RNA sequence: CCCCACUAUGCUUAGCCCUAAACCUCAACAGUUAAAUCAACAAAACUGCUCGCCAGAACACUACGAGCCACAGCUUAAAACUCAAA
């Protein structure tokens, strides 16, 4: 009988979702992106519940900002007020 | 004879393939108040509420389109071995079918 | 009156040992009904398992060749604009008529997915079935 | 012009003015609200202390310098103050979480000062002093 | 103290709605979470202490999730009895 | 217990001391999920193999001996009297 199922992975599986961040570059000098991921009114980053990245890519954030705040590159009591007006890709908002 | 498998093989069901967002036609077999219950030809109905334009026209027997989500809404709870179902499909009501 | 332990054998077991030891006088009605027509397997009572390690239920995913085909067809000219009906045992979608086509030109010409992919837009296109992707 | 909560930039050039006046040239007062005092000082763009006034100097002793009417009093005091100098608006910076974080606000207002930026400055180590034992109350 | 002032945690107040941009400093402070890191500094936490607490609050949060997931999941056979009778 | 002040100590360097609810209170490797699942609770139930340890309570994280940079210390660790329980 040929109408029986054949052995076969699911051909409808649909690609594992991706981070904003997947497959990009994350450098300390890129203040730019690193702006993108902490708060505008004190600096502190924010988790990945806010930011939406993965473990990984969170965690190259998050070593990068340090990098860059120690190395001379990145305020840290404050979002630098040139990067105020990037696109919001973090999930949080204080009705201000 | 036509065997199971044939029958599995070429059914409608079965070609349809996954059951998100696709587009199939139902009709109302029950009513309760502004609830109306659709059965589209899978295991469960699904039920869905009364649109407010062109309201009246829903009765039992319309034809309507609908756009599936799942054909069984399940979950799996903390401290559960087992699934929990509801017994329903999930479904978004788009109108009449013409 | 029989023996009420649910657990223990089958109620074909109890009561034919039972009626043997004498303590039931007559055989219940269906015991003969039984009998001549048993079921597939014995009644016996039993425990449902968890599986734990590698033990695997033994159920297997139901997959066609030409699935492969459809989902490529859902992937790229997406879900057609036409409504299924499941009601009609003999319905046809343009996903179908796609797969019966590409099948045929399988059949009647070389093995290469992609030609056979437009090739099969191109025969669907010249019927005159709308394929927008 | 869309109000953005966010403060100009001195560098950047902007518009908006107070009395003719730019962001960085507006009298600051400086609000230290403690647990049990409130001290208010306004002082100019420039560190020149104008007007000063606690809930201690204003008479309130012991527990009842540390509530909402000292720091009222304190903040109208330094309010009346600082207008017998040219002031009439300020930027607020205040630090500590207590009583009289808003109540000192509140005097400022009441004496005649407009509040245009509210700014926090309580000092939040990472992770630098020990703090004391919890008590054992 | 070595960074530019009046950039860290500061609100411009709108048509003198002082009150406005205050609670919204505060909004801002406790979402941030530095109310909450202020308040917790006062006094010396022990680390065995501070790891019993932020284990429970993780535990607690996921519970209130599954929990919230769980309701909202049986939420939809919440309607008018369609079998009303039999 | 609350408030204030201030030591040994918490720190660095070089040596000691060798103790913890040093706990996942689960010994290391390999395997199984079929059985009757299974005293109970903890943390689903077991199998093969190896090492370490345990044979009523208390006396006893004790005495003596031995070893130790330790000298009010650590490791190892009893017996007599007593009880019908623990
Ligand atoms: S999802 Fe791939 S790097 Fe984040
Ligand atoms: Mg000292
Ligand atoms: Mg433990
Ligand atoms: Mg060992
Ligand atoms: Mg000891
Ligand atoms: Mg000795
Ligand atoms: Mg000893």
């Amino acid at each position: 009988n040929e109408d029986l199922p054949i052995s076969m992975e699911n051909p409808y599986k649909e690609p594992l979702k991706k981070c904003i961040l997947c497959g990009k570059h994350v450098d300390y000098k890129n203040v730019q992106l690193l702006s993108q991921f902490v708060s505008p009114f004190t600096g502190c980053i924010y988790g990945r519940h806010i930011t939406g990245l993965c473990g990984k890519k969170q965690k190259e954030i998050t070593k990068a900002i340090k990098r860059a705040q120690i190395m001379g590159f990145m305020p840290v009591t404050y979002k630098d007020p040139a990067y105020l007006k990037d696109p919001k890709v973090c999930n949080i908002r204080y009705r201000e | 004879v036509e065997s199971f498998a044939s029958m599995l093989r070429h059914s409608p069901l079965t070609q349809m393939g996954p059951a998100k967002d696709k587009l199939v036609i139902g009709r109302i077999f029950h009513i309760v108040e502004n609830d109306l219950y659709i059965d589209f030809g899978g295991k469960f109905h699904c039920v869905c509420r009364r649109p407010e334009v062109d309201g009246e026209k829903y009765q039992k027997g319309t034809r309507v389109r609908l756009r599936l989500l799942d054909l069984e809404l399940t979950s799996r709870f903390l401290g559960a071995t087992t699934d929990t179902t509801v017994l329903e499909a999930n479904a978004v009501l788009l109108g009449i079918q013409e | 009156a029989g023996s009420r332990l649910e657990t223990v054998g089958s109620i074909f077991s109890r009561t034919r040992d039972l009626v043997r030891a004498g303590v039931l006088k007559e055989k219940p009605l269906w015991f003969d009904v039984y009998d001549a027509f048993p079921p597939l397997r014995e009644p016996v009572f039993q425990r449902p398992r968890v599986r734990y390690g590698k033990a695997k239920a033994p159920i297997q995913d139901i997959w066609y060749h030409e699935d492969r085909i459809r989902a490529k067809f859902y992937s790229v000219y997406g879900s057609g604009q036409r409504a299924f009906d499941l009601f009609n045992p003999n319905f046809k979608s343009t996903c179908q008529r796609f797969v019966e086509k590409y099948t045929e030109l399988q059949k009647l010409g070389e093995t290469d997915e992609e030609k056979l992919f437009v090739e099969t837009g191109k025969a669907l296109l010249a019927e005159g079935v709308i394929l927008r992707r | 012009t869309k109000f953005s909560i966010y403060p100009p930039i001195p560098g950047e050039e902007s518009s908006l003015r107070w009395a003719g006046k730019k962001f960085e040239e507006i009298p600051i007062a400086h609000i230290k609200a403690s647990h049990n005092n409130t001290q208010i000082q306004v002082v100019s763009a420039s560190n020149e202390p104008l007007a000063f006034a606690s809930c201690g100097t204003e008479g309130f002793r012991n527990a009842k310098k540390g509530t909402g009417i000292a720091a009222q009093t304190a903040g109208i005091a330094a309010a009346a103050r600082a207008k017998q100098k040219g002031v009439i608006h300020i930027r607020v910076v205040v630090k500590g979480l207590g009583p009289g974080r808003l109540s000192a606000m509140h005097g400022l207002i009441m004496g005649g000062l407009e509040v245009i930026s509210i700014t926090d400055n309580t000092p939040i180590p990472h992770n630098g002093c020990r703090p004391r034992k919890a008590r054992k109350l | 103290a070595k960074h530019l002032k009046f950039i860290a945690r500061t609100v411009m107040v709108q048509e003198g709605n002082v009150e406005s941009a205050y609670r919204t400093l505060n909004r801002i402070l406790t979402m941030d979470g530095l109310i909450e890191d202020i308040k917790h500094r006062r006094y010396y936490e022990k680390p065995c202490r501070r790891r019993q607490r932020e284990s429970y609050e993780r535990c607690r949060r996921i519970y209130n999730m599954e929990m919230a997931r769980k309701i909202n999941f049986l939420m939809r056979k919440n309607r008018a009895d369609p079998w009303q009778g039999c």
